[PDB]
């Protein structure tokens, strides 16, 4: 019996592909699969496109459900003590929006095919689709996770060096995917129209609440500000302030910051070349 | 090509250095790269051992719940389990009574074991004593060992203490 060539489209969506690549396996008489033309570079780039539009969409229809007078996500409720210091690099920001931390949580780098790390929420996001396992949340995490083992499963097979090898679970993981997909598309589908803020990547943060923040804290919001193509109000907030800025300062010469993937050196190049033009 | 083969697995909460150990067996280096693992990795490792020759098939597993479905699949088949915890993070040091359950749940009954506690270099933020955590391994039958990934400590003894205990085990 032939085995399937495994190929990646001319601009097809992530889920159109896995589409293809199921039914190609799951025709008559295969016993293997041939990944070998399958960029995992590229196919991490494809899922993280979709991960971002069904994030998009969560937010924009408002599948959090979050009241507009609240300045935090809804995992506040699964975490204190509430460090003000980095862990694995980041701070714990109550403000980061729920569609962010999903991103974070799920996006797969393509250079190293793992997650840049988001420890801070880990246990809140585990703890949350404990107490709420069918949330939309949990289903949106899962799906997430769901795209995350398609390329798990096929960078395994693109290996080699094993017994035997084998193609039942990346059937599977390619199955589980439509699944997931669908209570996803579904709960997408029901639709106050969208509400937006003054911030891309949090909820507002007051001045009190915002001087009252570690170093760590305000590097933490300014790292992840510059993952948007313009200046933030609140970024500018915090490099205009003299007192914020003096934090933020001794928090980027710290070494909690040392081990981050996300052009952690041009991301500190930009911040300072931006208190520069602010003060 | 070998006398033996040993599938190995380290499993252990997020972050407490997992794959770290791992490289600092495999390799010899050590690098401070926040990635997370996704899903499972695994590496390669033939030893020699008391005149025979075994293959080391190594598991190194994520330690976040949305994963564990897809590491349980090598608990089953796994020869010796690792279990890791942080010597600074009391939560991963108590977690390791639930990550016995897993071991429990999905391994063979006749699995070896070892206890872990990674990043013992850090000493003024250690609040994991060795007594209390010794203790515990020794009410269980456990092999216990406080290793440093970083400074490299006690990472080779840990695999090569599991590839004996396993090959005793006939
Ligand atoms: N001081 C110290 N830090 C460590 C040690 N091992 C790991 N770390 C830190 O914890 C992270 C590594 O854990 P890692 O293995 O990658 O995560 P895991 O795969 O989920 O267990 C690194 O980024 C380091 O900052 C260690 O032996 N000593
Ligand atoms: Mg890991």
């Amino acid at each position: 019996a032939t085995p399937p060539l495994l190929q990646m489209e001319q601009e097809q969506p992530f889920p159109e592909l896995i589409r293809t690549w199921a039914g190609l396996l799951g025709q008559i008489g295969v016993e293997s699969v041939r990944t070998e033309e399958v960029n995992f570079g590229q196919l991490a780039k494809c899922f993280n496109d979709y991960l971002n539009t069904v994030a998009e969409h969560c937010e924009q229809q408002n599948i959090w459900q979050h009241k507009r007078e609240e300045n935090h996500n809804f995992f506040t409720a699964f975490k204190p003590d509430a460090s003000k210091a980095a862990l694995h690099g980041h701070a714990y920001i109550a403000h980061y929006k729920e569609s962010v931390i999903l991103r974070h949580l799920s996006i797969v780098d393509p250079k190293t095919l793992g997650m840049l790390r988001f420890a801070p929420y880990e246990a809140p996001s585990t703890d949350y689709c404990r107490h709420f396992p069918d949330s939309p949340w949990a289903k949106m995490q899962r799906l997430a996770t769901a795209g995350q083992n398609i390329i798990l499963q096929l960078r395994l097979i693109q290996n080699g060096q094993m017994l035997e090898d084998d193609l039942p679970v990346l059937q599977k993981a390619l199955d589980d995917f439509m699944q997931y997909k669908t209570e996803v598309d579904a709960l997408l589908a029901h639709d106050t129209p969208v509400s937006t803020h003054d911030s891309s990547f949090f909820y507002d943060i007051d001045e009190q609440t915002l001087n009252a923040m570690s170093g760590d804290q305000l590097a933490t919001i300014c790292f992840e500000e510059l993952n948007a193509p313009h200046p933030s109000r609140l970024i500018m907030r915090i490099l205009k302030s003299d007192s914020l800025w003096q934090e933020v300062d001794d928090s980027l010469n710290g070494d909690a910051f040392m081990g981050r993937q996300d052009d952690i050196c041009e991301k500190r190049n930009k911040i300072c070349q931006w208190r520069q033009l602010v003060q | 090509e070998y006398d033996y083969l040993f599938k190995l697995l380290l499993i252990g909460d997020s972050g407490v250095g997992k794959s770290c150990l791992l490289l600092r067996f495999a390799d010899d280096t050590y690098t401070e790269s926040y990635i997370s693992t996704i899903g499972v990795d695994f590496k390669i490792r033939t030893i020699e051992l008391d005149g025979k020759t075994i293959k080391l098939q190594i598991w190194d597993t994520a330690g976040q719940e949305r994963f564990r479905t897809i590491t349980s699949s090598y608990y089953r088949g796994a020869h010796g389990i690792i279990v890791v915890y942080d010597v600074t993070d009391q939560e991963s040091f108590n977690n390791v009574k639930q990550w016995l359950q897993e071991i429990d749940r999905y391994a063979s009954e006749n699995v070896n074991k070892l206890l872990v506690g990674n990043k013992c270099d850090l000493t003024t933020k250690k609040v994991v004593d060795y007594t209390t955590a010794k203790e515990f391994a020794d009410s269980l039958g456990i092999p216990f060992l406080e290793t440093s990934a970083k400074n490299a400590t006690n990472v080779e003894q840990s695999f090569m203490t599991m590839a004996a205990e396993i090959k005793k085990r006939m």
